[PDB]
């Protein structure tokens, strides 16, 4: 298709913004590292302690 | 007479659970995903020169199988080969085909 | 976290404070009020953003590598070709997992630290004019109107000005 | 560790305290006594156990891989087959070594933190009724029988009840 | 760092203190003076040196490996031979980068901790004889000549000896 994407994987292009990717181990161009995990949340804030107590 | 100042920190109605060194799942206020798990499904034709093999495989474009003659002198950054591409010229084989292709 | 302020001596957090991450709440003779601290808030935000940069958008660029999927059974080489890649993916998966763990432990202990820092900044400003309740609150032993409360919030509170008053109440007589 | 409580301002530890990891020891008019704190003890235990889970029992499962021992000299491929495995083992050995190092530094600083937290929890309960000796002990300036000592241990100590008494002794006159 | 002492409540540092990493500066009736603390200085130096050993001079020894440069185009094997090495170098480069990052964050938070520890050691020695200004300085409320200042520096300061004097000034009357 007509669009821009550095990272191409057999599954179609994928955005190379995040550090890792779980789409395909086969990649071409500027791509994130392939890892077995599907989700990896980087905390970007303090603990969340509601008025639960 | 007296006053009362109380230090505190914000919170949110909906945190996100994150893994740490000691807690497998603990609730932070916000967090981002470091793993990309989705594709658009299409291959962007830019900024890389994507040359689509269509009914041909690089090897046949190389040897000049007639249905592939359309690739004579082609260049590419990424040559894409399709799953049902076929050869329709003299039957042949390439001892160590993977290396010639590579 | 390591500092015992957030999810420790500070009971819970304020969903109400939406203009900052850290701040104050107070009650004096005339009323109550609240306001976010920008400094501590930016320290936290800044450190987390720095950390976020190192991780985010730093991709390598690789072009022609080895093959990773196979049509026919081959043996010795494809075994090796598969072992190399498989080995690579597990070491990278270890890398990702550990980074998020260490990063997250670190962000939590860090933001804990910034709460507590604010607390000690304020504790030190208040000199002998206030005593700590231990739930994150200081009991100011003298009249402190909203302007007084603000002077503290923006670090210009002069404790000599209210010393005698404070001392007196902190050490009143049964008489 | 980072907190300067264990192997710092707290001289040494109690081999005698066998019902907890952290606790108290006291001496009042009638005698001496000792008792473990459960809360801090569980925080420490809980964090270390969490950490212990992430590491322990999480093995991959691998079946047919490459060969790793050889009967005859072969050359190019066996070199590569050996290099792949050797390379893998060193990166994994780096992984293990570093994890134990970071984990251990972390467990030590953590448990240091929990001691100190207890200390600040107690310091804050005692308000103006006690002064710190600096060896982990508070000198309670008022009569505190074992029931009084316990109220502190279980956080129900009301400092208003003993304020005037305490203040008086902390600030006695040469008369 | 995590402790808020260095590049926090302690404004800036002394290029003038060249006999130690941490120390004191004072002003009494007769003058001013300065002197480095050896203990904290050695704790910092010692930890950093330990850390430095683990990293430095610990090289593996490898002899015959695989080839890594090639004269002719070959295909399948050289691809793999190149992929193995390339893969190895990136995982090792990740290893180096991360180690320096974690190590440096750690050295900074650590040395922060040692400053603050000194501060709390001194704060605790001074009992009710001094009040904290909040810029790293204690205002000693009693006459303290250089010998007095030294007793503090070498931890032999007896606060009972100067209590009544101190208390009096900390709590003077407008009369
Ligand atoms: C990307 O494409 C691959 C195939 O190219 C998909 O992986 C296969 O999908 C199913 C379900 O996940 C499995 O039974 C197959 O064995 C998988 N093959 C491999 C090699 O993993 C993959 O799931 C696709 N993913 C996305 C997000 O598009
Ligand atoms: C005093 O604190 C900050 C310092 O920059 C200032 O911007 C703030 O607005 C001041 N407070 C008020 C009410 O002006
Ligand atoms: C007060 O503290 C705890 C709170 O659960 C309680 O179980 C404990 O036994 C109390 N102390 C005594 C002597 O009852
Ligand atoms: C008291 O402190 C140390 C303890 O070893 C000692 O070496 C130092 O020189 C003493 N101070 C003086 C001036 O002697």
């Amino acid at each position: 298709d007509t669009c821009i994407s550095e990272c191409i994987t057999p599954n179609g292009s994928i955005p190379n913004d995040k550090p890792f990717q779980n789409v395909n181990k086969i990649t071409y161009g500027a791509c994130p590292k392939y890892v077995k995990q599907n989700t990896l949340k980087l905390a970007t804030g303090m603990r969340n302690v509601p008025e639960k107590q | 007479s007296t006053a009362t100042l109380c230090l505190g920190h914000h919170a949110v109605p909906n945190g996100t659970l994150v893994k740490t060194i000691t807690d497998d799942q603990i609730e932070v206020t916000n967090a981002t995903e470091l793993v990309q798990s989705s594709s658009t499904g299409k291959i962007c034709n830019n900024p890389h020169r994507i040359l689509d093999g269509i009914d041909c495989t690089l090897i046949d474009a190389l040897l000049g199988d007639p249905h592939c003659d359309v690739f004579q002198n082609e260049t590419w950054d990424l040559f894409v080969e399709r799953s049902k591409a076929f050869s329709n010229c003299y039957p042949y084989d390439v001892p160590d085909y993977a290396s010639l292709r590579s | 976290g390591l500092f015992g302020a957030i999810a420790g001596f500070i009971e819970n957090g304020w969903e109400g404070m939406i203009d900052g991450w850290y701040g104050f709440r107070h009650q004096n003779s005339e009323g109550t009020g609240q306001a976010a601290d920008l400094k501590s808030t930016q320290a936290a935000i800044d450190q987390i953003n720095g950390k976020l940069n190192r991780v985010i958008e730093k991709t390598n660029e690789k072009f022609h590598q080895i093959e990773k999927e196979f049509s026919e059974v081959e043996g010795r080489i494809q075994d090796l070709e598969k072992y190399v890649e498989d080995t690579k993916i597990d070491l990278w998966s270890y890398n990702a997992e550990l980074l998020v763990a260490l990063e997250n432990q670190h962000t939590i202990d860090l933001t804990d630290s910034e709460m507590n820092k604010l607390f000690e900044k304020t504790r030190r400003q208040l000199r002998e004019n206030a005593e700590e309740m231990g739930n994150g609150c200081f009991k100011i032993y003298h009249k402190c109107d909203n302007a007084c409360i603000e002077s503290i919030r923006n670090g210009t509170y002069d404790h000599d000005v209210y010393r005698d008053e404070a001392l007196n109440n902190r050490f009143q007589i049964k008489g």
